[PDB]
């Protein structure tokens, strides 16, 4: 509706 | 003992090619410090190569191939030696062949080398890997699926550049069953795969939304583990950057009650994802600000801005601060917000260090004011209980301090906010801040 993520990222290698 | 090895390697003899591709197999599986390195060195990955191609044993095929693919799963450059020696149309086109311990290498290979870089992903799906690959689906053999599900969300990651959409959206209606699996690691990686397929155009949201996968999402909200709700999360949050239809879908599916579960997870991150999901939810109408309300997310949300962590505050007010601007021609929104308690920490977020919410923050405190100025004039009243309720709660200073920011329009709607709705009492300053100000 509004806002894209920063980052898609959220990629399982990378997240958190 | 390693010369020796490259040479019975080069035998003609089959019967010590298998031998030496044996002995290169079980070094390079070592669990501490592989050799992949040495035996890159020892210049056998072309001839290991040649030992994969059609008119090959089948037991050598394979363990040529496991060789090959604990190479290809080590660093960025051993997995590049792999790829410059052709090895991936022959990997893919084992996958056909093959049997199943060797389709479990070979996947499990073309997973590795997509997962390095975009181009490596590029790469593997213009040699055609997408056919064969989803053919994999009917073994019914849980490890293999595992596995191809892995590489199959490798081929999909990554925005910049997306991936090919005509060939990775062929994997919609197999994902869409996958999401489906008992086995934890393949839902896990079959809703990685979704959510990097959904993080794009309009057209690839419909296409996520056509195969039906938004319902079973929704479910896997609420699963025991974070690995599938993060992901899960995401896809979501994705599909509802579309538009009011697309939105729509996932609200009817039952995603408000799934986010207020998890506007209360243990970790951080999750309350965030949450929050920019519900935030995208009250971008949407009047309806869907509504359903966001009637879903009791408002009182969470408010208790998030005032103790959350910063990067969660931020995405809990833009949730707040899109809902109020329905309070334009819904009115109850926005007294139900400021019941709600939701002035005071709009207020203190203020001097946080960051314009993109300073402006959203001040837009949100506007049209309360604009709300419960439109209130006290309908009724004629000689005070705005909006107004009152932000300057008591320090709002008002710190509205007024806004207009010394760098950033114009920050500075323009702050003067604004204390010329209309503060009008004797308060001075709104105009330019000889001509030394700037800010960062």
């Amino acid at each position: 509706m509004n806002r894209r993520k920063i980052a898609m990222p959220k990629r399982r290698m990378a997240f958190k | 003992e390693l010369p020796q090895m490259t040479q019975q390697l080069n035998s003609d003899d089959m019967q010590e090619q298998l031998s030496a591709t044996v002995k290169f197999r079980q070094i390079l599986s070592r669990e501490h410090r592989p050799p992949i390195d040495v035996v890159i060195q020892a210049g056998v990955v072309p001839r290991l190569v040649e030992f994969m191609r059609e008119n090959q044993p089948e037991m050598l095929q394979l363990e040529a191939a496991w060789a090959l693919t604990n190479i290809a799963s080590g660093t960025s450059a051993q997995t590049k030696v792999v790829v410059d020696a052709d090895a991936v149309p022959l990997f893919i086109q084992l996958l056909y062949t093959g049997s199943v311990e060797v389709k479990e290498q070979a996947i499990w290979a073309l997973g590795n080398v997509a997962g390095d870089s975009t181009d490596y992903r590029d790469y593997v799906l213009q040699c055609n890997a997408m056919e064969p690959i989803l053919g994999l689906f009917n073994s019914n053999k849980p490890s293999l699926i595992r596995t191809a599900t892995w590489t199959l969300s490798n081929l999909c990651r990554g925005k910049k550049p997306q991936p090919d959409w005509s060939v990775v959206s062929q994997a919609l209606p197999t994902l869409a069953k996958l999401i489906y699996s008992m086995d934890t690691e393949t839902l896990v990686d079959a809703c990685w795969a979704i959510s990097y397929l959904s993080d794009g155009p309009q057209e690839a949201i419909q296409a996520v939304i056509d195969v039906r996968i938004p319902k079973r999402l929704v479910e896997l909200l609420s699963h025991e583990s974070t690995l599938v709700q993060t992901p899960a999360l995401r896809a979501v949050g994705n599909i509802v950057t579309g538009n009011d239809l697309q939105t729509q879908v996932v609200i009817n599916a039952g995603v408000l009650p799934a986010l207020r579960l998890l506007l209360s997870s243990p970790k951080e991150n999750i309350k965030k994802e949450a929050c920019w999901t519900i935030s995208n939810i009250t971008a949407g109408n009047t309806e869907q600000i509504q359903a966001v309300i009637d879903a009791n997310l408002i009182p969470p949300l408010v208790k998030l801005l005032e103790v959350a962590e910063d990067k969660t505050k931020k995405e809990a007010c833009w949730a707040i601060s899109n809902a109020s601007s329905g309070g334009l021609q819904r009115p109850d929104i926005i007294r139900y917000l400021v019941s709600q308690g939701c002035i005071k920490p709009l207020c203190d977020l203020l001097e946080i260090a960051d314009n993109r919410i300073i402006e959203v923050t001040l837009d949100a405190l506007e049209n309360i004011l604009k709300m419960g100025e439109a209130d006290k004039e309908a009724r004629g009243l000689n005070i705005n209980e909006n107004a009152d309720f932000i300057e008591k709660a320090g709002g008002m200073e710190k509205i007024f301090n806004c207009q010394q920011n760098e950033n114009d329009k920050i500075y323009e709607k702050a003067y604004k906010i204390i010329e209309t709705y503060f009008g004797e009492e308060e001075d709104a300053v105009d330019e000889t801040m001509a030394p700037q100000n800010a960062g």
